[PDB]
């Protein structure tokens, strides 16, 4: 289904966001 | 078939309206809105539309990329365009290396893509709405849009467009959305429209000429992958590779380098109102996916016999010219399907948005031509001599743009939007790499970036001249122009062209020796807080909060990347 690449890609993007929090801390 | 009074009493009442508006003059919200301006643009409409109908949904990716670039001037280059203290592009330029050889270029080059890829890009508009309504030829349609401008210009319209810009772009989108929703209740929906438009397909597809025969299903059928914004990495409309990166440096090119978004951007109070227009802008970015490239695939799927046509007679005579009417689905849908009362109103704020752009690029083109060429080969200047030249060099690019009307027409199949990107990336890529290597690099010398530049000039020239002598085509009659020259799409071209330019501007610079720091201070992105003086070369929460709206922006901006994959 299209809604499940659309959680996936968000869920793939705030984990590289947290990722790139955590290096900046 | 507009030739009913509820059409022609809405459309003089709307240009009486605007007349009087600019005759009075003679007597987050505003910086998001400015920026999105450039893309609520008709010129925009048309390309978007029938670049839709034409191959899909994957044309959408330009403007999501878009999205993701302007939450990249926000917080990378608006940033530097207020630490150097300059203003525009071509003046963090002339700042961070000196001279004039390099303004002197890219004043020529900003004329150049003025006439190509926005004078001729709006007269073409223009004229195919005129044609699509009053069934008219494409030069009588641009010689009553430039008659209608210059009314425009001569009434000053243009110095009161506060009052008829950022107020049309709520006419321009209401109308836009009520067309979507007329759309897709005549295609019966969302859903309607996805089950619908794979089978949407011309009927006359045999054509007389005995050289083109019958005509395969490749071309009359819609591509296979056009329900999804990643099309094949090396056969597709859209490549992917090129729609993500290759185009992220053209539309950096644009939204950090085209005069009119850069200065609508440093117009904000602090540079926690830039980024938070930025993210409107973006979010209204979003917007014309559903605005204009789906209503364009519902534009093929009612109108097939016109807007898929494939014959070159059957296109001829449709379009007014043998590639393709690709690029009249958002003129067609506005003429049919919206009401005879609202349809006059469309088609009325859709012809002065186009005119009100002409004018403010006509204005733009000559103050940019007089100030910057004009004044270096004739110190002397003088008043009268500077307004007889402006008026000259309007008429002058009139003329070079009303002579480029059939190669905008024939250009890449028939698609506005193709032949906008082409031209952009054709040469644009040079100017953006000099310019993120300017802003990072500190070792770019001023004649080494001059000659990058050049350079990159040169060897877009290489690809985009063939191009439009050889002319471009459709499948129907496939140019005769070299494989290895004109098979790659324009977007890998544009990644081609900005690494070489990238590479020529290193192999320059790294001759001599660089620049030293006291022409470089409060310049480079590394460099932009030493709380020093140069020589020259002639908050707590708010920040949070903007910051966490940039982050719900780009979820949804990957969250509809991911629904449209």
């Amino acid at each position: 289904q299209p809604w499940m690449q659309g959680l996936i890609a968000v869920a793939v993007f705030l984990v590289l966001v947290a990722i790139a929090f955590a290096v900046n801390h | 078939l507009i030739d009913n009074p509820a059409d022609i009493l809405v459309i003089a009442a709307y240009f009486l309206l605007v007349i009087g508006v600019g005759l009075w003059s003679m007597c987050w919200w505003p910086v998001g809105a400015s920026l999105f301006a450039s893309n609520i643009g008709s010129g925009h409409f048309v390309g978007l539309a029938g670049t839709g109908a034409a191959s899909g949904l994957a044309v959408a990716g330009f403007e999501w990329n878009a999205l993701f670039v302007v939450l990249l001037l926000g917080w990378l280059f608006a940033p530097v365009y207020l630490t150097a203290g300059v203003i525009t592009m071509p003046q963090y330029l002339r700042k961070r290396f000196g001279g004039r050889r390099i303004r002197l270029y890219l004043s020529v080059l900003s004329l150049f893509l003025y006439i190509f890829t926005k004078i001729s890009v709006d007269m073409f508009s223009g004229a195919v709405f005129i044609q699509q309504a009053l069934g008219w030829n494409i030069y009588a349609s641009v010689i009553a849009l430039l008659g209608i401008t210059m009314i425009y210009t001569v009434t000053g319209g243009l110095a009161a467009l506060m009052y008829t810009d950022t107020v049309q772009t709520f006419v321009i989108l209401g109308g836009a959305c009520i067309l979507m929703g007329y759309a897709f209740h005549e295609v019966g929906g969302y859903s309607g429209l996805f089950d619908k438009y794979l089978g949407a397909a011309t009927s006359l597809t045999v054509s007389e000429d005995p050289a083109v025969g019958n005509i395969s299903s490749f071309c009359y059928r819609p591509r296979p992958d056009s329900y999804h914004l990643l099309r094949h990495p090396v056969t597709g409309d859209l490549p992917w590779p090129a729609l993500l990166l290759g185009l992220t440096i053209v539309s950096g090119w644009y939204w950090c380098s085209d005069q009119v978004i850069v200065q609508r951007c440093l117009a904000g109070k602090s540079l926690t109102h830039i980024k938070a227009g930025c993210i409107l802008c973006g979010y209204l970015k979003l917007t014309p996916m559903f605005l204009m490239v789906m209503p364009g695939m519902i534009s093929r799927i009612l109108y097939p016999d016109e807007v898929a046509c494939v014959v070159p007679e059957v296109c001829r005579r449709v379009c007014g010219t043998e590639v393709g009417c690709s690029n009249i689905a958002y003129p067609r849908l506005v003429v049919k399907l919206m009401p005879n009362g609202l349809r006059g109103l469309m088609l009325a704020v859709m012809l002065a948005a186009l005119m009100s752009s002409l004018a403010s690029i006509f204005n733009s083109s000559s103050t940019l031509f007089t100030m910057d060429i004009y004044t270096r080969l004739r110190p002397r200047a003088g008043d009268r001599e500077l307004l007889l030249v402006g008026r000259l060099w309007v008429v002058f690019i009139v003329v070079v743009s009303v002579a480029w009307l059939p190669v905008v027409q024939a250009a890449q199949g028939g698609q506005l939007f193709d032949y906008i990107q082409a031209v952009s990336s054709y040469l644009a890529p040079p100017v953006s790499a000099v310019f993120v290597l300017a802003l990072f690099v500190p070792r770019v010398n001023e004649q080494g970036a001059f000659w990058g530049l050049i350079g990159g000039l040169l060897m877009g020239l290489a690809r985009l001249i063939p191009e439009f002598s050889f002319g471009s085509g459709s499948c129907v009659q496939p140019s005769a122009c070299p494989a290895f020259l004109c098979g790659v799409h324009y977007l890998y071209f544009a990644i081609v062209l900005f690494f070489c330019s990238g590479l020529l501007t290193l192999t320059v610079s790294l001759c001599t020796a660089p620049i030293p720091r006291k022409h470089l201070h409060r310049l480079v992105f590394s460099l932009r807080h030493s709380k020093e003086e140069r020589e020259d070369l002639d908050d707590p929460s708010w920040a949070r909060v903007v910051n966490l709206n940039a982050l719900l922006m780009m979820a949804v901006a990957v969250f509809l990347w991911g629904f449209y994959a």
